[PDB]
């Protein structure tokens, strides 16, 4: 206990040091990107040691040192709970960011604010680490909004980019929709449970977490790009390509999922809430993959796949596979990112182009990336003995070897087939075929940082699943006596989709005329969901705010219901008081009536 | 530089004052068309086409290409939600009714097939995991004082 | 002014073939289909009476309107592209240079020296060009946005400064 | 992106216009009027301008596409598009 | 050319399917001569100041001040007590407050009715 | 430690002494060893300076005492002197009672991590001990309002005590 | 070669 | 508190017979010194309010507002330096006198012992701001602005005066200490409802409350910048300080007649925040934002829970620092562009780097990033309201989401995008307004480190 | 799958109900059915701090798995026979549930048509 917890505290402060040096304006802005490299790589280097004793003895603890609020009965202090999930995620996160911004130094170098750029990834990193290394929801809330506003700024990296500003505007908007459930859980825990720290909430035995569980589910739904809260994740791709190989690549999107596994002690209690997760996760797997199947991009498709994947692990959370889900996330973080800058390496080399329909013939001309993308394409599908094998294949069996609704399984096989089909598609357009690219053959990847950044992710995307699986003891009862086929089905459902796509890729060569199929359009407007949600309800909500609301309620009625009416009433009859013609006969006549009615009539004398 | 005649006037009724607001608002006589006189207070402001800034042609030399507007020309009363970042009125290749029908169908069906799947809960043909020690009576949180109701199972 | 009859078809033919290569994807497949539609475009090149071509317009424009790709290949610098309006966050108007502290202006001495004569060049040019534009403009103002040339002696093209001093497309 | 100068652009367009099988190498000129010097039709003009579309990568506005007649002013148009000076 | 796209308020008829594109009457094409002329001078005057080196600061945008002044000042002078306006005033006025009054009153009454005899979950709640 | 187990009960800690039968020696053992004698050693002697400097000039600080004053029950209506004393006495008792809830939550929370996955069965004693304290707290100070006072709590205490008095007679039947 | 980059006066 | 009162009034002779150019330097430096002296007021005992004198007392509620006023006073002093240069010295000293007089009345208001003395200086703040709003305003409408602001506050002020003097004849005293200590239940007699009412609309008219807020958009968007901050930062909060005071006796009536104002407010901020999203003038958004933020405070006080009161105090102080910043931020843009239209000057990040930051966390504090005191006040309100009613959560949660919607919207429509090329007068950002924003923001993060000082006496 | 068809598209009573069965006394039909006994005592699971779902009868092997694993550090390619006992225990325990599933299945099968035989003979 002298190492480990102290080492984690050392790791999370050394990452802040670049920001402290940055704001101190004593740092040199030129080598600061390389200075950032050394910090993240070192911070990763000290991130390995906290694993060592967890492998050894498995010790876990909570660090709460400086007491912030006393708040009568509810004390507040900064607190990190280091458990299985948090401990081994830090090296996974640390290794990913070090490699992706290693690639980003070569890629993201033609911009004046690369110093300010790399600083932003740093400002993401401590916010994300604040989220994962948390012990009460408020600190996780700190990281939750920190990364969300971080995406807002990073997505809108080009402040002159109108589309990026809209994507950033949608990015936080959907993220704030998720926090509504976070606030709902926040209020319930402080009221019914009267606690904020993770430990007390779990062990208070809140066997009626129905409303909190919905609040937790809504929070993860917004953060993990569930259906209805999905389109921001594709929208985040509008920013710079490294930014797409960042927060929204596989880092920030899984924060809500990390919250889901965090609250697994109470998550399993309600089967209803347990169900709706794998439902929405299943729909994301079908829908987002379906959109990516007939599509004309690279980052968008693998972004849709990420949402399909993001729908995958919390389906397993819906079937009570928390630790297995977390293993899948780290494996997912490995190869999903791994193909991200490989796509970015293609984008940089092929003059910042994204559509597949201008790729081709790149197999021989893009050697190192070709191997990298080829492995990672079906590494997402996870052939035996791979990061994806110990996660995806076990996930498909686990939901099949459990008690779910009839359609829950079918979406999972549909997910595996549909994901693989376009996973083969993007290779076909990119490397195979013929170079549908401009005559100037600039295509090149000789940059050393390009190779080295991806190189460490080959060893990650292939080795990690094996080593981690034997390094982590099992959490649930193993599935031993099993009726054969529902395990082999996961492997096979991958290949006809590959086979169907293979001939589908061949049919592109076929000179047969093609018709505007309904499915082609349907998957290309993302199921027309952004076509109507970003159009109809927004227009109604914005429009009524002016015809009504601003004008009709406030500026037409409120000032007419009190100020103008009373002002007019005084205005109207102040005239009749003051419009006296001055006739003396009329004045004294009024005296006579007032004199007469003073008594007798009004009887003021009685 | 500013005066009432070029200020926005009341609701225009006579055709001469329709022309009067036309030169003030910088269109032609036939291009002036105020909002309906339902009492909403729009008055002399013309009902410009219900379009968005996304519909505007990028190639035209806009004086404000950041939002595709030009100096001097009249602008829309509801320009604010009809600019590039906000809601857009540009045409879509699919018919709006058809794509809305597609959405209102799919999301309705999606719930439907899962709903019947909930009515058909799939499971493996296996027995229950009867846990030892009264399915972990004390361990799960049973009362230490009173004895459990022994959930003790023989072997098959 | 109004788009002429053969001009409107040229616009529709433009993106229709861009739609075709979006559909065909492959170069050879596009080449085969582009030539087939080229002859299809040439099938009724004759029109005689303009009313026939108006009906032929309707069918043609209806064809290429449905002929759009669901996700047509929009180039990075195309309106709505990936790199479109991307570096506008870097271009800054030229007048900002005058709003520089003397230290920065002195540490860029040659550039501000040639900027000064460019500022001077704006002066006489603006003077000459405005007294050039006023009478080059016929009564009733300018009938069109086209702007008259520097057809006089030793004169600069009127209304040139912002065109010439445009923020370069690669501000970096 | 390497500093693509007009000399590379100028060579590429004329080579492609010579490459264009209907504008033969011997009858291609620097100021090649497609309607008059080369005698093509309007549709071929679209094919010519959108050939360099994919061949150069950047975009030609339609209102500038029909105006653009000769390879010399094709060269000058791309010259003012990026603002090349060398 | 297919079952045609039906125009909508949030997605209008395009520049292709619009009848006026192929129904160009002599007066409709004639209309695109003077609107261009006023735009030409309007663009001209903007250039005569935007390209003016003598001009400094900000030029007035008449449309912008027309929009702000009509969106801020000239609504009440053009306002009318029209029964329609009072109708939308009523349902968006006391309506929603009575909506949330009943909702919160019903919630409070339904919530309160079990506190006085101990039927709620309050054992672990000593903060308020 | 300054605190004692009567206030903060720390469950006894056992150490499962290892037995590395594997051919490779453990990497943790000397990894903690090096961490010990390259970081802890400089700060141990540095702390020895800090502890020895505190001994060089050790001043003193005491604990503030509070002599008990008559309660609001025995205090006089409209008498601002005595009932102010009872008011302040009641407020301090509220603050102490707030901290009693804090300690029992701290003891309860410390239990949960100590038993690990066995918190469900091995933390019931601490949970019920907090449960009765919280229930006593709820009838003590909860629901009073933001403007809580000694007289307001006394009314609540009297209201609860008359309700149970009526209940007791009802139970007598 | 090197072109000219234009920026607001950050000395202040 | 005369250790603050005496130096504050001593600012008048010093500012009225200083040199024609030292008035800005002298006023700024010694006002800051008063702020440092006022910082000593942060000390509070367990529950005993600091009873310095018979006619002056303070606790953990008055002092944070007290420091807010004293800390604020140099901020309009530096903000007004920009547009007050073109004025004669005598009129300039008159402007300083109004600000100092406004400060002096504020300190006496918070430190007042009985309600009537509190009422006198409370209302007395109308006079200095009335001159500030009207005499030194910018546009024709400011004349209608002053009357709207004056009558609205006064229309509710007079009923409170009748109720207050009625308190003295019935209870026997109006001192806050005696009132709370001699507190008695208020019956539900039909007279007592109006008795309850007369002590309420005075505080909620200047909050402002939904419906009774129209003076807020008609004054803050239209007052001089210096008057704009003090109006938004503190003057609205005068209702808050009073309402925590007057609620000590008006019980248990609040259970029933809170409803007609509660959902009047609860539908209020959501409605107001919708208007903020669809503004056309810059300062109109922040003004409409201020009432939206003030609306959750109304629920916090009225619900009468200790958690809400702490949330009310924290949101009160946090909003003051925020709303002052955005109003200062709008003033900086308005000065160079000579207008306040939102989309008039979009896309200025490329020319205003430091401003774009000053937009950034000022809006983020308006979005209330964690752990800024804005959320600490806001979240405490949520927990208190949820404990009152679960169905509350959707409403203000949706509000803080539409609050989020606009709070980036001016950031997009003022900084994000492309500059306007015809505009050429955005000069180098002067350090004066620049350092003004620094003095606004650093206390916010500094208080974020130790918020325990601004939750009021209920902490 | 097959049993799903025999219940959904077949007879629900014929197939066991996973959330209700077994519905017959296990000792009935097996005179003196020996109890499935425990190897790892309550304190064994308690001291090992095993999780509840993995605190089944196979947990006796599971603690052996961790203990070789907690002592196989550094190496992770060891610890093979430990699971070979564990998964086989889970393999046979799943068979025990499967046998109980089929037991209740043919329990439902036998009595239903036995009662149907009574319905036929009356
Ligand atoms: C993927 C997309 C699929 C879906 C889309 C596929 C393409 C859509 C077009 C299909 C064929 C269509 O008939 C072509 C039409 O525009 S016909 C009507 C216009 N024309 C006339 O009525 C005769 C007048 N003639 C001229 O205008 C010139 O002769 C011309 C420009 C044609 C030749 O050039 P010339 O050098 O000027
Ligand atoms: C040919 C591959 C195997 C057959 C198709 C997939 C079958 C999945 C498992 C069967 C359905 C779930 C219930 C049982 O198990």
């Amino acid at each position: 206990m002298n190492p480990f917890a102290s080492l984690t505290l050392t790791t999370l402060i050394i990452l802040t040091i670049p920001i402290m040096m940055s704001n101190s304006n004593i740092y040199k802005t030129n080598l600061y990107p390389n200075y950032v490299k050394t910090t993240v790589s070192y911070a990763f280097t000290l991130s390995l040691v906290p694993l060592l004793m967890f492998m050894h003895t498995g010790q876990e603890m909570i660090i709460s040192n400086w007491h912030w609020m006393t708040l009568q009965t509810v004390e507040l202090s900064l607190s990190f709970k280091m458990d299985y999930f948090s401990v081994m995620f830090i090296p996974v996160a640390l290794f990913v960011t070090w490699s992706i911004m290693e690639f980003s130094m070569w890629y993201m170098h033609s911009d004046p604010f690369i110093n300010r750029f790399f600083k932003y990834l740093v400002l993401f990193l401590i916010t994300m680490m604040i989220l994962v290394t948390a012990n009460n929801l408020f600190q996780l809330f700190i990281g939750w909004e920190g990364v969300g506003i971080m995406s807002f700024l990073l997505i809108g990296w080009w402040h002159g980019r109108t589309d990026a500003n809209t994507a950033a505007l949608q990015a936080i908007l959907y993220n704030r929709i998720g926090d509504i459930g976070f606030v709902l859980s926040m209020a319930w825990f402080l009221t019914h449970s009267n606690a904020w720290d993770l430990q007390q909430i779990f062990m208070l035995n809140n066997e009626c977490p129905n409303m909190p569980l919905i609040g937790l589910l809504l929070a993860a739904a917004g953060k993990s790009a569930q259906f209805g809260l999905h389109p921001w994740l594709p929208s985040a791709m509008e920013g710079p390509t490294p930014v797409s190989a960042l927060l929204h690549s596989s880092t920030m999107v899984v924060a809500g999922v990390f919250l889901l596994i965090r609250f697994y002690p109470l998550m399993e209690t309600n089967k209803l809430v347990q169900t709706m997760t794998l439902c929405l996760g299943a729909i994301t797997t079908l829908f987002t993959a379906l959109c990516a199947i007939t599509q004309n991009d690279i980052k968008k498709i693998v972004a849709f796949s990420t949402s399909s994947q993001l729908g995958l692990m919390m389906v397993t959370i819906g079937i009570n596979q928390p630790h297995l889900a977390f293993l899948h996330i780290c494996m997912h973080a490995f190869f999903k990112a791994m193909l991200f800058m490989c796509s970015g390496s293609i984008i940089h080399s092929l003059n910042d182009e994204q559509d597949i329909r201008k790729m081709g013939g790149l197999y021989k001309a893009m050697p190192f990336t070709t191997t990298a993308l080829i492995i990672g394409s079906l590494a997402l599908t996870g052939m035996p003995y791979l990061t994806g094998f110990y996660s995806k294949d076990l996930i498909i069996e686990a939901v099949n070897m459990s008690y779910t609704n009839a359609w829950a399984l079918l979406m999972t096989l549909i997910a595996t087939s549909l994901t693989a089909a376009y996973s083969t598609r993007i290779i076909f357009f990119a490397f195979l075929g013929k170079p549908r690219f401009p005559p100037l053959v600039l295509i090149n990847e000789n940059n050393p940082l390009l190779i080295n950044s991806i190189k460490r992710l080959l060893i990650g995307s292939i080795f990690a699943g094996f080593i981690i699986s034997n390094n982590i003891p099992p959490m649930t009862v193993p599935n031993t006596t099993m009726p054969l086929y529902m395990k082999m089905t996961a492997l096979i459902v991958t290949i006809m989709g590959f086979m169907l796509a293979l001939e589908l890729n061949n049919t592109t060569y076929y000179l047969k005329f093609k018709y505007p199929s309904q499915t082609y359009k349907f998957s290309n407007m993302l199921g027309y969901y952004p076509s109507i949600m970003h159009r109809l309800p927004t227009y109604h909500n914005l429009s009524m705010s002016q015809k009504s609301a601003s004008s009709l309620l406030d500026l037409i009625w409120l000032e007419t219901i009190l100020p103008k009416t009373t002002s007019f009433i005084q205005m109207k009859m102040s005239i009749m008081v003051s419009n006296q013609k001055g006739l003396i006969k009329l004045y004294f006549l009024s005296f006579l009536i007032t004199i007469m009615i003073s008594m007798t009539l009004f009887n003021y004398h009685e | 530089h500013v005066t009432k005649d070029m200020f926005p006037g009341p609701y225009p009724k006579t055709p001469e004052e329709r022309a009067a607001a036309a030169k003030k608002y910088n269109m032609r006589v036939e291009d002036y068309e105020p909002y309906p006189d339902d009492g909403m207070g729009y008055g002399d402001y013309p009902k410009l086409p219900d379009r968005s800034q996304q519909e505007r042609d990028p190639w035209y030399d806009w004086d404000h290409p950041d939002l595709r507007l030009n100096w001097g020309e009249p602008i829309h009363w509801d320009l604010d939600m009809y600019i590039r970042n906000r809601v857009d009125t540009s045409p879509t290749p699919v018919s709006w009714n058809t794509m809305c029908k597609h959405l209102s169908g799919f999301v309705a069906f999606m719930l439907f097939m899962f709903w019947v799947g909930e009515i058909y809960p799939s499971y493996q043909p296996v027995g229950p995991k009867q846990y030892p020690y009264n399915d972990l009576y004390l361990e799960r949180g049973g009362d230490p004082t009173k004895e459990p109701e022994p959930v003790v199972h023989y072997e098959i | 002014a109004y788009l002429t009859h053969q001009q409107k078809v040229l616009r529709l033919y433009k993106r229709a073939l861009r739609h075709l290569e979006s559909w065909c994807v492959h170069r050879d497949k596009y080449r085969y289909f582009a030539c087939l539609m080229r002859a299809r475009f040439d099938e009724h090149k004759n029109e005689k009476d303009m009313v026939k071509a108006t009906q032929l317009l309707r069918q043609a424009e209806e064809e290429f309107w449905y002929g759009q790709h669901p996700q047509p290949y929009i180039f990075p610098e195309s309106p709505g592209g990936t790199s479109y309006e991307r570096y506008e966050c870097y271009k800054v108007p030229e007048w900002c240079l005058d709003d520089w502290h003397p230290s920065e202006k002195a540490m860029y001495p040659d550039y501000f020296a040639k900027r000064e004569q460019w500022k001077r060049l704006r002066r006489e040019s603006w003077e000459r060009e405005v007294k050039q534009l006023q009478e080059e403009t016929p009564p009733g103002g300018p009938r069109t946005e086209a702007l008259p040339p520097a057809r006089k002696e030793g004169d600069l093209p009127p209304l040139w400064w912002h065109i010439v001093t445009r923020p370069r497309e690669r501000p970096m | 992106a390497p500093p693509l100068t007009l000399e590379a652009i100028k060579d590429r367009v004329l080579y492609v216009l010579k490459l264009y099988d209907k504008i033969d190498p011997e009858k291609l000129s620097v100021n090649s009027h497609f309607m008059k010097d080369l005698g093509l039709d309007s549709l071929d003009q679209v094919e010519i301008i959108m050939a360099m579309e994919d061949e150069f990568g950047f975009e030609i506005p339609d209102i500038d596409a029909e105006k653009l007649m000769c390879p010399q002013e094709i060269v000058d148009y791309i010259a003012d598009k990026k603002d090349v000076y060398e | 050319s297919f079952p045609k796209y039906k125009p909508s308020r949030l997605a209008t008829l395009p520049a292709t399917l619009d009848p006026a594109e192929y129904d160009i009457s002599p007066e409709t094409r004639k209309a695109q001569a003077e609107r261009l002329a006023i735009r030409s001078r309007l663009k001209r005057e903007y250039l005569l100041q935007y390209n003016d080196p003598n001009r400094l600061g900000v030029i007035e945008d008449p449309a912008l001040i027309r929009w702000t002044y009509a969106r801020s000042a000239n609504i009440y002078p053009n306002f009318r007590p029209t029964p329609k306006t009072s109708l939308l005033g009523a349902l968006f006025g006391i309506g929603p407050l009575f909506f949330w009054y009943y909702v919160f009153k019903t919630d409070r009454d339904k919530k309160e009715k079990l506190i006085q005899e101990g039927k709620l979950d309050q054992t672990f709640n000593i903060s308020y | 430690d300054s605190w004692d187990k009567d206030v903060y009960p720390e469950p006894p800690r056992r150490t499962p002494a290892p037995a590395p039968q594997t051919s490779l020696p453990n990497p943790v053992t000397y990894l903690t060893k090096i961490f010990d004698l390259l970081v802890d050693r400089p700060v141990t002697l540095a702390r020895e300076f800090i502890e020895q400097q505190h001994a060089k000039n050790r001043y003193y600080y005491y604990h503030r005492e509070f002599r008990r004053v008559p309660d609001i029950t025995e205090c006089e209506e409209k008498d601002i002197l005595c009932m102010f004393e009872a008011e302040m006495q009641w407020r301090r008792d509220y603050k102490v009672d707030q901290e009693i809830v804090n300690i029992i939550q701290e003891r309860l929370k410390a239990c949960q991590q100590r038993e690990g996955e066995s918190y469900r069965q091995n933390c019931a004693k601490e949970l019920e001990q907090f449960t009765q304290v919280s229930k006593a707290f709820q009838d003590r100070y909860s629901d009073l309002g933001a403007h809580y006072s000694a007289r307001k709590c006394l009314a609540k205490q009297k209201q609860r005590m008359l309700a149970e008095r009526k209940a007791a007679k009802e139970a007598a039947a | 070669k090197r072109l000219f980059i234009i920026k607001p006066s950050g000395f202040y | 508190m005369l250790k603050i009162i005496i130096p504050t009034t001593m600012l008048l002779p010093m500012t009225w017979m200083s040199k024609h150019n030292m008035i800005w330097i002298n006023a700024t430096v010694h006002s800051l010194l008063i702020s440092l002296i006022s910082l000593s007021l942060l000390n509070q005992l367990g529950e005993n309010s600091l009873n310095f004198s018979l006619t002056f007392f303070s606790d953990s509620l008055s002092a944070p507002l007290l420091v807010l006023t004293t800390w604020l006073l140099p901020l309009m002093l530096m903000a007004s330096q920009s547009h007050l240069s073109k004025e004669t010295t005598t009129r300039k000293k008159l402007y300083i006198t109004m600000l100092i007089l406004l400060q002096l009345f504020l300190i006496m208001t918070f430190t007042a012992t009985e309600l009537i003395l509190f009422y006198i200086l409370f209302e007395a703040t109308l006079v200095p701001t009335l001159i500030i709003i009207t005499r030194w305003g910018n546009q024709t409408e400011r004349l209608n602005a002053g009357l709207y602001f004056l009558f609205y506050t006064l229309a509710g002020s007079l009923p409170l005066l009748v109720a207050l003097v009625y308190i003295q004849n019935t209870t026997g005293s109006l001192n806050f200490l005696i009132i709370h200590y001699w507190s008695h239940p208020l019956s539900n007699s039909w007279s007592n409802i109006f008795m309850w009412l007369a002590c309420i609309m005075a505080f909620m008219v200047k909050m402002p409350l939904y419906g009774l807020h129209l003076w807020l958009p008609k004054a803050h968007v239209e007052a001089p910048i210096a008057g704009s901050m003090v109006l938004a930062a503190v003057l609205l909060k005068l209702g808050g300080y009073g309402m925590m005071r007057i609620t000590t006796i008006l019980n248990p009536l609040t259970n029933y007649m809170a409803y007609p104002f509660l959902m009047l407010s609860m539908w209020g901020m959501i409605m107001t925040s919708s208007i903020c999203l669809r503004q056309t003038d810059l300062k109109s958004l922040i003004a409409y934002s201020s009432v939206s933020h003030m609306a959750l405070v109304i629920v916090a006080i009225m619900i009468q829970t200790p958690w809400s009161f702490m949330g009310a105090t924290a949101l009160m102080i946090a909003h003051g620092l925020t709303s002052s910043m955005l109003f200062c931020l709008a003033n900086t843009n308005y000065e160079r562009v000579h207008s306040r239209t939102m989309i008039l000057a979009r896309g200025l990040q490329t020319l205003l780097p430091l401003m774009a930051t000053w937009w950034l966390m000022a809006s983020l504090t308006n979005l209330a990033l964690p752990p800024s005191i804005n959320l600490i006040g806001e979240l405490f309100i949520i927990t208190a309201s949820f404990s009152w009613s679960n169905i509350t959560i959707i409403l203000m949660g949706m509000n803080m989401m539409i609050t989020a919607l606009y709070s980036l919207y001016m950031l997009i429509t003022t900084q994000r995008g492309k500059y306007t090329h015809h505009i050429n007068n955005i000069k180098a950002s002067f350090t004066r307004e620049n350092a003004l924003m620094a003095l606004h923001i650093l206390p916010l993060l500094l208080l974020t480190l130790n918020p325990k000082m601004i939750l009021g006496p209920l902490y | 799958g097959a049993h799903l068809a025999r219940r959904y598209l077949g007879d629900a009573s014929k197939e066991p109900d996973p959330l209700r069965m077994p519905t017959f006394p296990p000792d009935y039909g097996f005179p003196e059915r020996k109890e499935r006994e425990m190897v790892a005592t309550q304190q064994e699971m308690n001291d090992a701090q095993l999780m509840l779902q993995q605190r089944d009868y196979c947990a006796h092997y599971l603690i052996q798995l961790l203990k070789c694993k907690r002592d196989s550090f550094p190496n992770f390619l060891a610890c093979k026979h430990e699971q070979h006992d564990w998964d086989y225990c889970e393999h046979l325990d799943y068979v025990k549930r499967m046998k109980e599933f089929e037991r209740e299945r043919r329990l439902l099968q036998r009595k239903k048509r036995r009662e149907q035989r009574e319905a036929e003979m009356a």
